[PDB]
């Protein structure tokens, strides 16, 4: 399916959030990793409007208290991941075509996430 | 009747329950009042340590979790007294899907399975038992502690005994849900409250085990059989189903089936007496039966099959086993696929990761095949992998629940493939369970 | 947090072998779940330095088994069974519909803050299937739209499930048709 | 002292020693990646997989940094059962291992590296070749992370064996590291930190793979190309 | 890779916000010794971003 397309501009969209929170509120924004699709490539011509796999939001210790990863282009079943650490909570966005970006069903919206966010942060936080 | 004493006839005679679904019946003194505690102060003033093993070992019973290994060889192992503690763990997180009889045992007739730990506890000179209670099971959990501290008071379950000498207590450990927890070697470390994940297996906690004191570890179900047991002879006891299939056991029953529930039944029933006579027949017919537990591997619905017996010698030479007796049927509405990306997303769930075959292999590399045969992005491919995956993952766990998980989609792949390949290969996801009432 | 509550720690610690020490961080644990609803580093700091251990073990127990909670909870912490059983009943479409009416998956919470979701796995009562838990109070046993919309009435309402009642019947140890 | 015969040649072997070490002694060999010398086997990566005879095989293959050595034993590692499941470890490992052998500051010294292109062997004369069989989405958590002026902590990279939580609790007596959560989701982590103890650094040169190194030498020449000089530390008595 | 050892590169840590290369790690040094090289193209195959590419340009002294 063109679901490829939506995908990684709802990756975009993810990032987009993640550096106003984090700037917001002082807590950090990081790169994790580039895509090996990227790295590796040389011949193959790019596509992709971003190079981020893996990226995070920090707090003031230096663990990070979120993950965001994306699936690349080989995968089976690409998806879009957040994960809370210590807490197993893991949540698993696909995409519905013009829907949106939905956990399962429920919509994905920014609200959505900065509330998630906070309660990661209020809750994990030693800092 | 007789010596094979299967089906209902009139001279087998229910005993594990007769109490259940009759509220007010976990007081000490109902009980007390039934008569109870008698067959307690009998082998107190009675018999030796040697000569309740020595019956047992005769009885028939076997183990009666998600095992079956006969239980007077299992106390044998007992060193008999050096000087060194002894410990009885009742396991009463049994929480393999599909099992639920351990359940009430706990909940309305308690003061029972007591009384089992007191006999069983005098026989292994054992002094405290531990009694790891699935975490989930709130009313268990209360009336556990409720039964302990009863007992306790009026002085039966205490620190010296009747005329006697032996001394035992319990204690009530609410566990935490989480199914691993329930191997034997895993519930030593679970309830020394280090992390949960199993032990080697070079010494056996018999020969020495939880704390360097030697432990036992022993199913709710086998310690309420050993009431009737000790109580009525090991004669009483042997008459029930075939030999090396001795003993009741407690079938519980699952899917759209008429009436489910719990059928106290003699062992080497056939599968057909208990739907029909007492479950009163299905409500849809049968695509698959996963006899016994979680563990076993799903048998098509047949004729031949229906009519092998419930025991550890029959389901044995048909490629399955007997776990708990808790049966499952499978409706042939929905799709084989989505039966085991059910079960295997739970099994894949559960693992302790401590194995790299287990790890990786099942929770990570395997489940994914599933998801992509019922998504219908499915290939012929997967399920040529998928085939290859199985020996390099039965052999090669450290502790059996791999096995568990491997087993089902072994034998399902051999009997209901024309699906798997179906779905797969014609890119084509599975159709929704329709039955939400 | 225990500083008050004296006589529950030696209630826990009497109850083992003093060498067997490391015992008690399931019990000590167990007691913040309950009375918090969920967990926090504080307490974790605290049962650590009770149990003479360091945090970072107590740490590795805490965060196994599947009841413990380490995140925001609402007041009704809701328990749906995934396991096979239990999408033969059509446990699956009752989740689908109960986290759509809601407007929360896992590990978030309500607005109102009345209500948590969580995924749980067999809970072993298959008979009576589905089954959902509340909190750590008894088991719902069936769930159908009506069993369910009761339910979800009285919680809202301003009454607990185990101080009100529902439709239909579910059995003792045997029920009837699925 | 008791009699082992491996494949076809004999060692002798002072009793109750795991029989690992007398495959090793006797010049086949087995990969492993779990158990490092002076700590204790927990038979857990499921790599050191032989066959055991005492003549009648067995049904199950055992791990070999586990069990006892007995009278007259035969173990294998040449047969055609042997290499497959070692092979099929391997591709297991690397399931969730994600790519980064050139920045990997491990380098040309990476068991896991290393211990693949020793055993990896599938079936591939004139045929296609094949590479990994997994084909979904990998792992993936934080990485670079500091643990410590000394020890940076990769999260991504770690393969699961016990080798440096199972040091800390045994051997310095100062535990400061355990596993985290369960099942495919699991990673070690910390909840100390600064990681207190003089001890803390050795874990570096004893994980098997490059989760764990050494900041002061991050990124300052490839594993390789250094001069590797035999010396005395002078800086204490001992 | 090379038979002449005329490559070395010194490697360096990544700024992140004005990354010079895309990884995390990159070549704060990289120097070539045209006058011991021998021209394999070695360097090239091993290279595995291939990022050393020999040249057209040939006229030097
Ligand atoms: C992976 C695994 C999981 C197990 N889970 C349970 C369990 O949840 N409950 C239980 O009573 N026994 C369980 N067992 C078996 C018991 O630990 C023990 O071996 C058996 O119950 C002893 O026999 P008996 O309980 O019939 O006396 C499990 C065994 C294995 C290998
Ligand atoms: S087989 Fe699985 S659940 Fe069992 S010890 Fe190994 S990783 Fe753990
Ligand atoms: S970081 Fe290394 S030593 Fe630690 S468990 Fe992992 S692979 Fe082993
Ligand atoms: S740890 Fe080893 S196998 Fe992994 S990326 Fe590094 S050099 Fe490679
Ligand atoms: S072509 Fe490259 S590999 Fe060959 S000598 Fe030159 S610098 Fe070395
Ligand atoms: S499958 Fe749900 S209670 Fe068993
Ligand atoms: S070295 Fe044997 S299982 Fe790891």
């Amino acid at each position: 399916a063109s679901s490829e397309r939506e995908l990684y501009e709802a990756w975009v969209e993810l990032l987009s959030w993640m550096r106003e929170y984090a700037q917001a509120k002082g807590v950090r924004f990081e790169k994790e990793a580039d895509f090996p699709d990227f790295i590796y490539r040389m011949e193959r011509p790019y596509d992709l409007p971003t190079t981020i796999m893996t990226a995070s939001l920090s707090d003031g210790l230096g663990e990070p208290f979120l993950l965001a990863d994306v699936s690349p282009r080989h995968a089976k079943l690409k998806r879009i991941g957040l994960r809370l650490p210590r807490a197993h909570i893991h949540l698993h966005a696909h995409y519905e075509p013009g829907k949106g970006l939905v956990t399962g069903k429920i919509p994905l919206t920014k609200e959505r996430f900065f509330a998630l966010a906070d309660r990661a942060r209020e809750a994990l936080a030693f800092a | 009747t007789g010596p094979i004493l299967s089906g209902l006839d009139p001279r087998f005679e229910r005993t594990l329950y007769a109490h259940v679904g009759k509220e007010g019946s976990w007081t000490l003194d109902y009980y007390l009042r039934h008569g109870g505690y008698e067959t307690a102060k009998r082998v107190l003033k009675e018999k030796t340590p040697d000569e309740v093993i020595e019956e047992v070992k005769r009885s028939g019973l076997r183990g009666r979790g998600g095992a079956g290994f006969p239980t007077g060889l299992k106390w044998s192992f007992m060193p008999k007294d050096d000087g060194k503690q002894h410990y009885l763990i009742c396991n009463a997180d049994e929480s393999e899907p599909g099992s639920f009889k351990d359940r009430y045992i706990l909940e309305d007739v308690p003061h029972l399975l007591i009384e089992g730990m007191i006999l069983a506890g005098y026989a292994i000179r054992a002094t405290v038992g531990y009694i790891y209670v699935r975490g989930e099971y709130r009313r268990a959990a209360d009336r556990l502690e409720q039964a302990i501290k009863e007992a306790r008071a009026r002085g039966y379950l205490g620190k010296n005994l009747f005329g006697t000498d032996f001394s035992f207590d319990l204690h009530v450990h609410r566990g935490a849900g989480a199914y691993i927890c329930g191997e034997e070697t895993a519930l030593m470390n679970s309830l020394e409250g280090l992390r949960a994940n199993p032990r080697l297996k070079p010494p056996f906690p018999a020969q020495s085990g939880l704390w360097g004191k030697p432990t036992t570890i022993n199913n709710v179900e086998t310690l309420a059989s050993v009431v009737p047991i000790m109580e009525r002879g090991a004669d009483w006891f042997a008459q029930m189903g075939t030999e090396q299939s001795k003993g009741m056991k407690l079938y519980q029953i699952s899917g759209p089936v008429k009436r489910p529930g719990v059928y106290e039944l003699p062992m080497g029933t056939t599968f057909r007496e208990l739907i029909y006579e007492w479950a009163g027949g299905p409500l849809e017919p049968i695509q698959a039966i996963i006899p016994g537990g979680s563990s076993t591997p799903p048998l098509p619905f047949t004729e031949e099959v229906l009519d092998t017996p419930m025991s550890y010698e029959h389901l044995q030479a048909k490629g399955s086993m007997l776990g708990t007796g808790g049966v499952i049927l499978i409706p042939e509405r929905v799709s084989m696929v989505d039966a085991m990306w059910n079960l295997t997303r739970f099994y894949a769930h559960e693992s302790c990761g401590k194995c790299t075959p287990c790890r990786e292999g099942v929770a990570g590399f395997m489940v994914n095949l599933f998801a992509k045969i019922g998504t219908g992005q499915g290939e012929e491919k997967d399920v040529e992998n998928l085939e290859a995956l199985l020996p390099l993952i039965e052999g090669r766990s450290f502790c059996p629940l791999a096995d568990a998980a491997v087993w089902p989609v072994k034998g399902s792949l051999r009997h209901f493939k024309d699906q798997y390949l179906a779905l797969a290969r014609e890119k084509r996801p599975v159709p929704r369970p329709s039955l939400w009432r | 947090f225990f500083d008050d509550k004296q006589d529950f720690l030696e209630e826990t610690f009497a109850k083992y072998p003093p060498e067997g020490r490391r015992a008690a961080i399931m019990p000590l644990l167990r007691r913040v779940q309950q009375e918090e609803g969920w967990i926090r580093p504080e307490r974790i700091e605290e049962i650590a330095r009770l149990v003479g251990t360091t945090p970072t073990e107590v740490m590795g127990v805490a965060s196994f088994y599947s009841y413990y909670q380490f995140v925001p909870t609402g007041k009704y912490h809701l328990q749906v069974c995934a396991t096979l059983s239990c999408k033969l009943a059509g446990a699956e479409e009752l989740w689908d519909y109960l986290t759509e009416t809601l407007g929360i998956g896992p590990g978030e919470v309500t607005p109102d803050g009345l209500f948590s979701v969580q995924k749980v796995e067999c809970l072993g009562s298959c008979h009576t299937a589905p089954v959902i838990q509340v909190n750590d109070e008894p088991y719902v046993e069936c769930v159908t739209r009506a069993r369910l919309e009761a339910l979800l009435a009285g919680l809202r309402a301003g009454k607990r499930l185990e101080e009100i009642e529902l439709p239909g019947k579910c059995g003792h140890h045997v029920h009837e048709v699925e | 002292m008791v009699r082992v015969k491996v494949n076809d040649r004999i060692v002798e072997v002072p009793p109750g020693t795991s029989v690992m070490d007398a495959v090793f002694h006797a010049g086949y060999d087995v990969p492993l990646f779990c158990s490092e010398k002076h700590l204790s086997p927990i038979g857990a990566c499921r790599m050191c997989l032989v066959r055991i005879g005492l003549i009648q095989w067995q049904p199950k293959l055992a791990a070999s940094c586990v069990t006892a050595v007995a009278d007259g034993m035969v173990v294998d590692t040449l047969s055609d059962v042997v290499r497959e499941a070692q092979a099929g470890m391997v591709e297991f490992t690397l399931l969730n291992h994600p790519l980064d052998c050139p920045t990997c500051d491990k380098g040309g010294a990476c068991e896991l590296q290393d211990r693949t292109v020793e055993y990896g062997l599938y079936e591939k004369p004139l045929e296609l070749p094949v590479y990994t069989r997994f084909e979904f989405t990998r792992r993936h958590v934080d990485k670079h992370h500091p643990l410590s002026p000394f020890v940076i902590l990769d999260r991504e990279r770690c393969i699961h064996c016990k080798r440096c939580v199972r040091y800390f609790e045994e051997v310095p007596g100062d535990e400061v590291l355990d596993f985290i959560e369960r099942g495919v989701h699991t990673f070690i982590g910390t909840m100390d930190f600064g990681l207190p103890s003089g001890f803390s650094g050795n874990i570096t040169d004893i994980c098997p793979v490059g989760a764990l190194l050494d900041l002061t030498a991050r990124f300052r020449a490839r594993n390789w190309e250094m001069e590797e000089t035999p010396t005395t530390c002078a800086l204490c008595p001992v | 890779a090379c038979p002449a050892y005329a490559i070395y590169v010194e490697p360096a840590e990544n700024d992140p916000e004005n990354p010079v290369s895309a990884g995390e790690r990159y070549a704060k040094v990289y120097e070539i010794n045209m006058l011991r090289c021998i021209f394999c193209g070695l360097c090239e195959e091993a290279c595995p971003t291939g990022a050393i590419v020999l040249g057209y340009d040939f006229e030097m002294a």
